[PDB]
């Protein structure tokens, strides 16, 4: 049956219901939970009061 | 940097952290250097060894 | 009759397909599962069945412990391999295996004892007169119809790429990423725990796999789709369990196959499939990269997620220099491409010399395959 | 083989001997320097490697040199409390624009010789002492 | 409290025995290597003098 | 009973630490001697080959 | 005396070595690896550390992504190199960088920008009084103790041969080949998959590098070695992974270093190291070839494999006319030889007129290194 | 244990009797080091039996059911589950990690929770893990005597740290970002 068909690229076994729906991605990493923040470089977190106490 | 720490900094500049004694030969002069010396130095050393063997 | 049709058997981690040489489609397609009963029979005189092979095991899922003989493209258990091969030859095909040649497919990089064991089993047990072993992603080019291109074949076991330029394949540019569809199934099982649906047993992994095949797609832009999923509930689907329960898949539909492009979700530090394709391109020479950019070919069932071709095209377009055009060729029958090109390999007149004869095996042991094949 | 044995001989003799000799002399010098500043709070250390593991000696030395009181040490005798105290000291060192690298809390706690010596050397060299 | 004190002392003692056990075999090995170099002396010296 | 056992086990901990330190000193001395002997072997090897 | 020892820093592809001028041996030797964490940190209270440098990265390599700042003799990540130099100066030697001069090495042929950047960082960020950039093969010839000879140096990233006759170097015969120990490690990974062992991540790269260091050698005759390995299992060794598993290296002990002599295994067109040395010799003049044959000097850690000198001598003797001496001079401490040359270069009385002062740098920018360095 | 105590004729059905069965399990269950040998010993002699007193004065005898209930932790096929035992789960969780960090993980196994208070659980766990693990590695099972409250005790440690005052989900943060804030802060 191959020997009759010119192009197996354009070949259908089933309707398949195709196409029903409707700069690359940079690498990402999992978040860390052992230190609070790094928004201020060279900041001392031990000076700061706790967050809930600030009202 | 005050005054006491400057002595520490000056002492750290030598290869060992202490200044060397002057009577000891340098490590280039001692036999610990593994690079081969010149050929005629080895020739004179062999001549001296043969003279000592006699 | 003189020349007789040689049968081809495509074995992968997910499904086994088999059929004759000239046919456009495989004779039979069935999962590569071996099942055994966990419980004890209570009624006297139904009949004995020690093992369940193929679709019979898939019918009686909730009573057996399903087992896969192939792990990451390597045959872990061999007695199961004679079970599937006997069921293929004597039940699905109804042909005598000793009167035909056999074509088999395998992954590019794999232990050599695998090849030796398949050769020894095909010759000593089934008494096959001749056999051949071929690389799957090479056969994808025969199915595609071009002699110049790069193939990325992603099955249930492995994901491997190979470039071929004008019939010459470069072995130093072959890469074999170990990410596949079974890892995505496990990731889907792990992320369905978040919504409260628990899937644990081996018989329930098939349900998870069916959910994956039915309600998953590859997002074009991941973070924007995250924003849309967090905004409204338009992109939600409902799945019907076999016992009548209804689950709501919701956000997770485009979070399962995204692990293909960012393997850091699964804890692997390896690059994604697009970067693997790009690195396999740049490992080749300067003059053949232009032709390889225009003939990227997708293959394997794992690349049947909707929208994967556009995502790959966008990512490679971002990586490649801007002056060239990139077209991803994804045929609608890629799932059987590994089979289809293999059938073309059995119809050529010059292929009759390449068969490993029985006499050659008898005089050289099972190591003849390392000289004759590839 | 024999050439590899000679290379192992050369490295194990010369590299290790020179490194240990210099490191011993610098350890003695650093201990003698730090004891002078630690004497004012009537604290004395015998071995530099082991008495900096707990972290109270380090925070008291920074207390002497800075002139500003630091946050109080955490009340504990565990591993994590030592990590807390060493992290407080290193955060104070980062606070005064002194640049330190490859220097985590577990390095000081576990007692690495080279990193402790480097920390003392950076304290001696870069830190600003006011009277 | 006294129970945990006993436990800590016992663990430290066991570590001490392990370290001593390693030290003894290293000592034997170094002594044997020195003896082997000592035999190599005279054969090399004989070849040199001849 | 526990207070009685504490001092006993601490005594073997003491003795084990002491001869562990002694064995370490002996081992490092043996290592230094072995290295010096082996370089002494290289010197006479160079004799013979020249 | 007011004479201060200048620091000698050998920065290679694999490891970094450092010491004082006039010493017999470097004080500090440590791998040039920068690592970063790749998992979630949940134990709040422990100290946070952004980057691991040197042996600290190697001890905790199980949770890091290891990156080399220098690859193929060219430094790419400048901040990582700054961290390496800064850790060398402050933690491994404990010296003030603004007091002593420094001496640096590099490959012969490289991008022109590196030297300039290597100047600009060293004068500005570290405020050294003076610096000088030398070429590693010349320092190897210094360490050999002979004025004339041909130096072949292969590190972790680059291989290069230079001829020098009576102190006059011939720049048109300097040959650079991009084959080194990193590619041999990668080829060892690629051939270890045949036995069934999988090594993917960077920690596995370090493990494979250790395996290559311990259990590899160069065969004197390749075909006879392969025939002997096929004939019996006498040529087999066992290695223990840090997990506790046991692998059997077998045939692959001598196939990895054989890629140094036949680069067709790696897909490279270029010739082997022996033909590289022979072509570098024949590119010189007629009258100095006889002295270059008698004074071949090996260097670098990659030349540390057992059986390398005999194979090199046999191959060059086969290539050369059968009249002249072929003597391969390989000191036992060859891995550090380049650094030893630096210690001799900074101790000469005439070298004190060769330093690049800060005043000249302020006057003429970073381009002074092209005029003042070979 | 209820389903296996049905085998001796004793009947427990209500929710109040489940507390009685739980008390019996806590008092009279232990993990046998070897299972088939223990079955042979319990079948051969009656020295393994123990007597319990019900709240209404009845006296029952457990006997062979003392160690069969905890053995279900290692063989889940007794409950019809096809999952693996706890030793297999621990070994599989070790094996999923990287190669380098396995050696430290083999020597630092920690037990916790009340269910691990069966007498003899530590020896059985160490024996099974040593059987699974390679021989050149050594296995240490850490079972503190007060492990039932360990999940509390570490928590009492964690709230006393200095940096944990920077970890709290404040009232203002919840008011600003709703109840979904807990995923951003808590692990
Ligand atoms: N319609 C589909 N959509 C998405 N994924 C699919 C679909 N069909 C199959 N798959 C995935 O592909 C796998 C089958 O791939 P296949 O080409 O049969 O692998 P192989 O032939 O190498 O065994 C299945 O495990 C499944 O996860
Ligand atoms: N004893 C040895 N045997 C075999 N190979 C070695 C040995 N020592 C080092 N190597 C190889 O040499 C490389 C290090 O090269 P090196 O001399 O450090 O280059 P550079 O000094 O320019 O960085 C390592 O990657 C390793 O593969």
């Amino acid at each position: 049956a191959i020997l009759d068909i010119e192009r197996p690229d354009l070949m259908i076994y089933e309707p398949h219901f195709t196409y029903s729906l409707l700069t690359g991605t940079p690498r990402t990493s999992l978040p860390h939970f052992h230190h609070p923040e790094t928004t201020r470089p060279d900041s001392n977190i031990y000076k700061k009061p706790p967050i809930y106490k600030q009202r | 940097k005050h005054l006491i720490e400057d002595l520490i900094i000056e002492s750290s500049k030598f290869p060992a952290a202490q200044p060397p004694d002057p009577n000891q030969p340098a490590k280039i002069e001692t036999d610990y250097w593994p690079c081969p010396p010149s050929l005629a130095v080895v020739e004179t050393e062999w001549r001296k060894r043969k003279a000592s063997r006699r | 009759d003189d020349d007789i049709a040689a049968l081809v058997v495509d074995n992968g981690s997910g499904m086994c397909k088999a059929g004759f040489a000239g046919d456009d489609a495989p004779r039979a397609v069935f999962p590569s599962i071996v099942g055994r009963p966990r419980h004890q029979g209570v009624m006297v005189g139904m009949g004995q069945k020690d093992s369940y092979v193929g679709d019979e095991a898939q019918s009686k899922r909730g009573i057996l412990t399903l087992k896969y003989p192939i792990e990451h493209g390597i045959v872990t258990n061999w007695d199961d391999m004679e079970k599937i091969w006997h069921h293929t030859f004597y039940n699905e095909l109804r042909v005598a295996p000793e009167e035909h040649p056999v074509l088999l497919t395998e992954a590019p990089l794999n232990p050599k004892a695998n090849r030796e064991k398949m050769t020894q089993i095909m010759f000593e047990t089934f008494n096959t007169p001749a056999m051949y072993v071929a690389i799957q992603a090479v056969l994808s080019l025969y199915a595609s119809g071009r002699t110049t291109g790069i193939v990325m074949d992603s099955g249930d076991g492995v994901t491997h790429t190979v470039p071929i330029y004008e019939g010459y394949a470069l072995p130093h540019a072959i890469l074999r990423l170990d990410l596949a569809g079974r890892d995505l199934t496990d990731y889907l099982m792990k992320i369905l725990t978040e919504r409260g649906y628990s899937f644990t047993t081996t018989a329930e992994r098939e349900i998870v796999r069916d959910i994956k095949e039915k309600l998953c797609y590859v997002a074009l832009d991941f973070e924007q789709e995250m924003a849309t999923a967090a905004s409204s509930s338009s992109l939600e689907k409902s799945y019907e369990l076999p016992d009548g329960q209804v689950i709501t898949i919701g956000n997770e539909r485009f979070r399962c196959p995204e692990a293909l492009f960012q393997p850091s979700f699964l804890g692997m530090e390896s690059c994604g499939i697009h970067e693997t394709t790009f690195n396999s391109i740049m490992k080749c020479d300067v003059d053949i990269r232009k032709d390889l950019y225009a003939n990227t070919v997708l293959s394997g069932g794992t690349t049947m997620y909707p929208g994967i071709a556009d995502r790959m095209q966008k990512e490679i377009t971002a990586l490649a220099p801007s002056t060239m055009k990139i077209k991803i060729i994804a045929p609608p029958e890629r799932k059987y491409s590994v089979w289809i090109g293999g059938s073309i390999l059995a119809s050529l007149s010059t292929f009759q010399q390449m068969w490993i004869s029985k006499q050659e095996y008898d005089e050289s042991g099972p190591s003849i395959v390392h000289r004759k094949c590839f | 083989d024999n050439d590899n044995s000679s290379a192992r001989l050369f490295e194990r003799s010369r590299i290790k001997a020179l490194a240990d000799e210099r490191e011993v002399v610098q350890k003695k010098t650093f201990t003698k320097w730090v004891n002078s500043h630690l004497a004012r709070v009537s604290c004395r250390i015998t071995d530099l490697y082991k008495d900096l593991r707990d972290g109270r000696m380090l925070i008291k030395l920074l207390e002497v040199l800075s002139g500003e009181m630091l946050p109080k040490p955490t009340k504990g005798k565990m591993r994590i409390h030592c990590l807390e105290n060493v992290d407080k000291a290193l955060q104070f060192l980062k606070e005064q624009r002194v640049h330190l690298e490859n220097m985590g809390s577990h390095d000081i706690v576990d007692g690495n010789h080279r990193l402790v010596l480097g920390l003392i050397w950076t304290i001696i060299l870069r830190f600003q002492i006011q009277d | 409290s006294l129970n945990r004190r006993i436990q800590l002392v016992e663990e430290e003692l066991d570590r001490a025995q392990e370290r001593l056990a390693t030290a003894l075999q290293k000592l034997e090995e170094a002594e044997k290597a020195a003896d082997e170099s000592e035999r190599g002396m005279k054969v090399i010296e004989n070849r040199a003098l001849k | 009973s526990l207070n009685r056992r504490i001092q006993l086990v601490e005594e073997e901990l003491d003795r084990a630490q002491e001869r562990l330190a002694t064995a370490l000193q002996k081992l490092e001395e043996a290592e230094k001697a072995a290295d010096e002997s082996e370089r002494g072997m290289k010197v006479i090897e160079s004799r013979a080959q020249k």
